[PDB]
């Protein structure tokens, strides 16, 4: 359930088949945090070439914003720590379209600070990328992972390249980007009578459930070390036998071991595919969703 | 236009459910399955794009469908007429494996790790393993349900990689030794217990074979036995 | 396999006249139960999407007994046939998690799946009776269409404000969000190893474990990860139940007011 007697030895590590250079980040077992629940350990790590930038870049992002975030409260503490959430950078809209050439107050940080976090999620993306390879596992989460940029790259890239308008990007504040969204319901139609944003709750949905579903098993599943799941899609011991034995009786059909991460790597996935969708269309092929709807 | 993208997505799906997916979830269980519905009870595939595997550091390999059955003795029996019906055990069904008890029969050959770390060890065999936090059940006398107790703690065998405390070593009164499974067993400050499984036996415990190790039959056979505790012990219930 | 596991009691209740296997389907009392309680529901029910005139699998509809009626009453139009149809999950439901439990007892494995989606029987409920039952009324409970949900859902909501606003609120998502690639991570690492490069063989437990420290920093080998995402899961989900049973109750006002709480003083 949740270790109840901790241990924990030496302090562990494996190759890379490359640059291991990276080893800062020192062994700091956790115990009563990281521990109880988890892992104790902490650390090794790997700063890379790549992931570098992904910090140097991921914090400008952060700064910018964190900038012109102060502005807002007049280099005020109680201020700034107050409409800290009410604080926000909102793009070149000053609505003037997908033309640079912008102030700084107005389009500015935002065309700055926005298109530069570009990078991180870019970059970064690249770790996933080869932090697999020294390894040589496969290139799943370079998989699992285009899902969280779809959304992303359109969210606040391709899409208002399409209406010709940052103007269309999403805000940097808080409580903005919030307010930012249902403004986007409004605009589009009440917008639940998008198929494709269904889908997506279709399955942001499917997660939660079957996260739900997938750990509680390995759970009952412990007695048996049921989590040796890699020791396990080689060989078969109660632990799969049985964790699939469950739901084969009681809504008669499974799964298995493997491609039951298989149902999951995708189960996940589409949550963020999906609304990928969603979103390129409620504003050009759909001005509206009541009517495309009503209109079928 | 978008009708042709939610009406076309409409194909990834249905595309890949009952394709690549269900198809995996089949790729290495009852590689089709019988015993009265023959071939099925309706329209599966049949059985799909058969894939190996690659066992790790040591070498060995698996052709995941696979038809490797079991005439591995099924002390089952027959409740009667049709099938979905139950199917009793022989006798005291602990034992010859079946039921909750029930086990398998992975390898002999415990599941190495990163390199010949044979993985799960016992303490003392152990580098530098202590107890970061927790009480420590050595020395704890491990009770049953019974409420007689039935031996004492001598070991919890680590993991090295998870770094899991993975099992606690029992020597009952014949001087002996066995390790009950970690996810049983609840070490409360002064006492122990794998209650699971009335003391009044324990004994029952399979062995392993070398006392450093333990096999995948081994642990797998060790596993079992406890949990039909669960279902086939008196007290409980 | 099963053929071993296909053995003789484990019987919450039914004792006997109940172990047995429909195919793939263990029946006991509670599939029995589990049944005469959907059918009665769908009956009553499909007795509904008529009464309505229209249907449209789309646009059968089924509402409680709207407002100040009471919680007291309502009939089987204006009431009922939603009453009854309720009763009917709050039940089936509840009835099937206990199949639940018989199916794992005997199945030798655990206790949590059956806890787990008590949670699911648990964020309904809420809805459909606490919420309602405590603002004296079952109006708060809703629909059973298809599409209206969002309806009764989208309106309560902006009842208060951008709904997006009630904290709690704020927070389930975010468990709800993260619990969510807490599977695009889980359920694309156990892949890799399993299933890696062109020739590599077969990946180590701890090929992981390595992964993670290495993007991250951490890392919560084999089980941890299946608490932890039972974990956000579970939590969030609840956490929604407290969106509610809060919102139409301790929280009369448009949400965005709460927030000053804070904006308020020095
Ligand atoms: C408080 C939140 C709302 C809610 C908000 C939404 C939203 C928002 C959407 C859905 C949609 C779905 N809802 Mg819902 N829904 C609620 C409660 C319910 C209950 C219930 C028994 O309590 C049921 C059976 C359903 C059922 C369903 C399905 C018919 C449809 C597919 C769901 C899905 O994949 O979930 C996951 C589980 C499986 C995949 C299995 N809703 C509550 C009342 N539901 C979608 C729909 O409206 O059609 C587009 C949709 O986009
Ligand atoms: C009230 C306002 C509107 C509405 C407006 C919108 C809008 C607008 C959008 C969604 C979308 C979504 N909505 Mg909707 N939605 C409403 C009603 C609902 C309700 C409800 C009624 O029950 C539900 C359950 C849903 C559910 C959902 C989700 C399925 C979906 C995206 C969430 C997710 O899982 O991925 C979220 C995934 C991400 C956020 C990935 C981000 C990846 C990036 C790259 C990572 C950044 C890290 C960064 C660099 C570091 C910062 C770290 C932080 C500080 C911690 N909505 C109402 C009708 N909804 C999306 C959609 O599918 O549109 C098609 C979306 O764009
Ligand atoms: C426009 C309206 C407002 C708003 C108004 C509300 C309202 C109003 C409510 C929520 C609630 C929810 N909203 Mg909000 N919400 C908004 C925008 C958002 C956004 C977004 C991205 O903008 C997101 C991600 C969310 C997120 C969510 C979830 C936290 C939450 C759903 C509770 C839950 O899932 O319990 C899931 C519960 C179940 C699934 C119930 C049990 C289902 C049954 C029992 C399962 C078995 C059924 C049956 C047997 C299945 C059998 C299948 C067949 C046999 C095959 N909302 C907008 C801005 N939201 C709801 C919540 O807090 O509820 C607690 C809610 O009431
Ligand atoms: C897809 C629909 C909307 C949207 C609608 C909402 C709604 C609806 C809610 C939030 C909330 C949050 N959103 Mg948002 N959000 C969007 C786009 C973004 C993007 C982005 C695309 O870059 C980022 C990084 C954020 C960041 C955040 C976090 C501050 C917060 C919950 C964190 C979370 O669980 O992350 C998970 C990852 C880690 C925890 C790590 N959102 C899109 C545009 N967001 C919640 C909030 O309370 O924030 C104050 C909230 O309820
Ligand atoms: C599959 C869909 C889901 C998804 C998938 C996904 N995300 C991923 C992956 C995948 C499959 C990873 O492999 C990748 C990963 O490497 O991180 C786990 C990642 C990831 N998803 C992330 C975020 C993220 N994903 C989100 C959404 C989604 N990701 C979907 C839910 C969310 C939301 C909106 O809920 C967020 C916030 C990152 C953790 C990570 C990749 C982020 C990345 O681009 O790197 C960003 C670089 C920086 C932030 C530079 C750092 C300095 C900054 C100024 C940060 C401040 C941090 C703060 C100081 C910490 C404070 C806490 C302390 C008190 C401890
Ligand atoms: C709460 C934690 C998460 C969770 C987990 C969870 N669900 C589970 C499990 C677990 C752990 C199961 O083991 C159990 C299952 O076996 O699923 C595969 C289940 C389950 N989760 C279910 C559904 C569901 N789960 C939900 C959510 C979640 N499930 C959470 C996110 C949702 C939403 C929208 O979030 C949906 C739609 C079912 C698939 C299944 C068990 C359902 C069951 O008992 O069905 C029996 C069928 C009948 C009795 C016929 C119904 C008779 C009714 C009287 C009539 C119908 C009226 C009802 C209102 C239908 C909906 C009306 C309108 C709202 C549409
Ligand atoms: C490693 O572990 C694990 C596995 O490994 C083997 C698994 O496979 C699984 C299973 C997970 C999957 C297969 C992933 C995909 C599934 C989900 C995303 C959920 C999809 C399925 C559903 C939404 C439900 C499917 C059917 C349901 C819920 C009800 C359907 C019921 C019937 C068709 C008939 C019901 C009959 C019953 C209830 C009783 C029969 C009649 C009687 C008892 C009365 C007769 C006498 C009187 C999981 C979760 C797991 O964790
Ligand atoms: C068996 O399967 C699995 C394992 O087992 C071996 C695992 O270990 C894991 C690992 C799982 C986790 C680490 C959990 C996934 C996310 C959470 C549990 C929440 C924790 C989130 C983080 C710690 C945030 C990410 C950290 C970042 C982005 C750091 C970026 C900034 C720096 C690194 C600062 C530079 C420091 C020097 C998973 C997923 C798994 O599936
Ligand atoms: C496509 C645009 C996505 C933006 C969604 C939220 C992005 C910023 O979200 C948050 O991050 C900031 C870091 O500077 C915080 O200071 C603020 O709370 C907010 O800007
Ligand atoms: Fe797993």
């Amino acid at each position: 359930i949740f270790s109840q007697v901790q241990v924990r030895g030496p302090a562990d590590l494996g190759m890379t088949e490359d640059v291991n250079l990276a080893n800062r980040s020192g062994v700091g077992p956790f115990s009563t945090l990281l521990g109880w629940f988890g892992n104790a350990q902490l650390g090794p790590i790997y700063l890379g070439s790549l992931g570098v930038l992904s910090l140097f870049s991921g914090l400008m992002w952060f700064f910018t914003i964190g900038i012109w975030f102060w502005y807002q409260a007049g280099w005020n503490p109680a201020v700034f720590l107050r409409d800290l959430f009410f604080f926000s950078l909102e793009p070149p809209a000053p609505e003037y379209g997908l033309s640079f050439a912008a102030p700084l107050k107005e389009g500015g940080l935002w065309l700055i600070a926005s298109f530069f976090m570009f990078v991180a999620v870019w970059s970064w993306w690249g770790r996933t990328y080869l932090r697999a390879q020294a390894l040589g596992m496969g290139k799943h989460t370079a998989w699992a992972f285009l899902s969280a940029i779809w959304l992303w790259m359109v969210l606040g890239f391709i899409r208002p390249i399409l209406m010709g308008s940052w103007s269309e990007a999403v805000p940097y504040g808080i409580f903005s980007h919030l307010d930012w969204t249902n403004n986007f319901s409004l605009v589009h139609g009440n917008l639940f009578y998008n198929p494709f944003h269904g889908l997506s709750i279709a399955f942001l949905y499917g997660s939660a459930l079957l996260f739900a579903m997938h750990g509680a098993t390995i759970l009952a599943v412990s007695r048996f070390g049921g989590e040796r799941e890699l020791e396990q899609i080689a060989d078969r011991g109660t632990a799969a036998e049985r964790a699939a034995l469950f739901w084969r009786w009681t809504m008669g059909f499974n799964a298995t071991m493997e491609g039951i991460h298989r149902w999951a790597i995708w189960m996940a996935v589409l949550v963020t595919l999906t609304g990928g969708i969603g979103i390129l269309l409620s504003g050009t092929v759909v001005d509206n969703w009541y009517v495309w709807g009503q209109n079928h | 236009l978008a009708s042709l993208a939610i009406y076309s997505f409409w194909i990834f799906l249905a595309g890949l459910i009952y394709y690549l997916q269900t198809e995996n979830m089949r790729e290495g269980y009852p590689l089709e399955n019988e015993d009265g519905t023959p071939a099925a009870n309706q329209g599966p595939f049949p059985l799909p794009k058969p894939k190996t595997f690659i066992l790790p550091h040591g070498r060995g390999t698996l052709t995941v469908p696979g038809p490797e059955s079991e005439d591995r003795p099924i002390a089952l029996a027959r409740t009667a007429v049709s099938e979905g019906f139950p199917h009793a055990p022989t006798g005291d069904p602990m034992k010859d494996g079946v039921g909750p008890a029930s086990w398998v029969a992975r390898r002999d050959l415990p599941e190495l790790d990163g390199h010949g770390h044979n993985k799960i060890k016992p303490m003392k065999a152990a580098a530098g393993f202590h107890v970061s936090a927790g009480k420590n059940p050595i020395g704890l006398p491990v009770r049953g349900c019974d409420l007689e107790i039935a031996g004492k703690v001598v070991d919890i065998w680590v993991d090295i990689p998870e770094q899991m405390a993975r099992f606690l070593e029992v020597e009952l009164k014949d001087g002996s030794t066995r390790l009950l499974p970690m996810q049983m067993v609840k070490v409360q400050s002064n006492r122990v217990h794998v209650n699971a499984l009335s003391s009044d036996l324990f004994a029952g415990i399979p062995t392993i074979k070398s006392p450093t190790e333990v096999t995948l039959l081994e642990e797998d056979k060790i596993c079992g036995y406890v949990a039909g505790g669960l279902m086939y012990a008196a007290p409980k219930r | 396999f099963e053929r071993k596991y296909r053995v003789p009691g484990g019987t919450l209740v039914g004792g006997n006249l109940f172990d047995f296997w429909v195919g793939p389907f263990y029946v006991g009392f509670f599939g029995v139960a589990t049944f005469f309680f959907a059918a009665l529901g769908i009956i009553l029910i499909a007795w509904s999407a008529v009464l309505q005139g229209t249907w449209n699998p789309q646009l059968i509809s089924v509402y409680p007994p709207a407002l100040e009626y009471g919680l007291g009453g309502a009939p089987l139009a204006k009431g009922g046939l939603w009453q009854i149809i309720t009763i009917c999950a709050t039940g089936a439901f509840v009835s099937w998690a206990l199949r639940e439990v018989e199916i794992c007892r005997k199945l030798g494995i655990g206790y949590h799946i059956p806890f787990a989606f008590a949670f699911a029987i648990l964020a309904y409920l809420t809805l459909v009776l606490f919420r309602p039952v405590m603002m004296g009324a079952w109006g708060y409970a809703f629909p059973y269409g298809i599409w209206t949900h969002l309806d009764w859902v989208s309106n309560t909501g902006y009842t208060y404000g951008n709904f997006h606003y009630n904290p709690a609120h704020m927070i389930a998502i975010s468990f709800f969000f993260t619990n969510a690639l807490a599977l695009a991570l889980h359920g694309a690492l156990v892949l890799s190893a399993a299933n890696p490069e062109k020739g590599k063989e077969m990946r180590t437990p701890d090929h992981e474990d390595t992964f993670f420290r290495d993007l991250v920093g951490y890392s919560i080998g084999t089980l941890g990860i299946h608490r932890l995402g039972l974990l956000l899961s579970l939590s969030a989900v609840f956490f929604s139940a407290l969106c509610m049973i809060i919102t139409g109750t301790i929280w009369f006002d448009q949400w965005v007011d709460w927030w000053q709480w804070w904006v308020k003083l020095p």
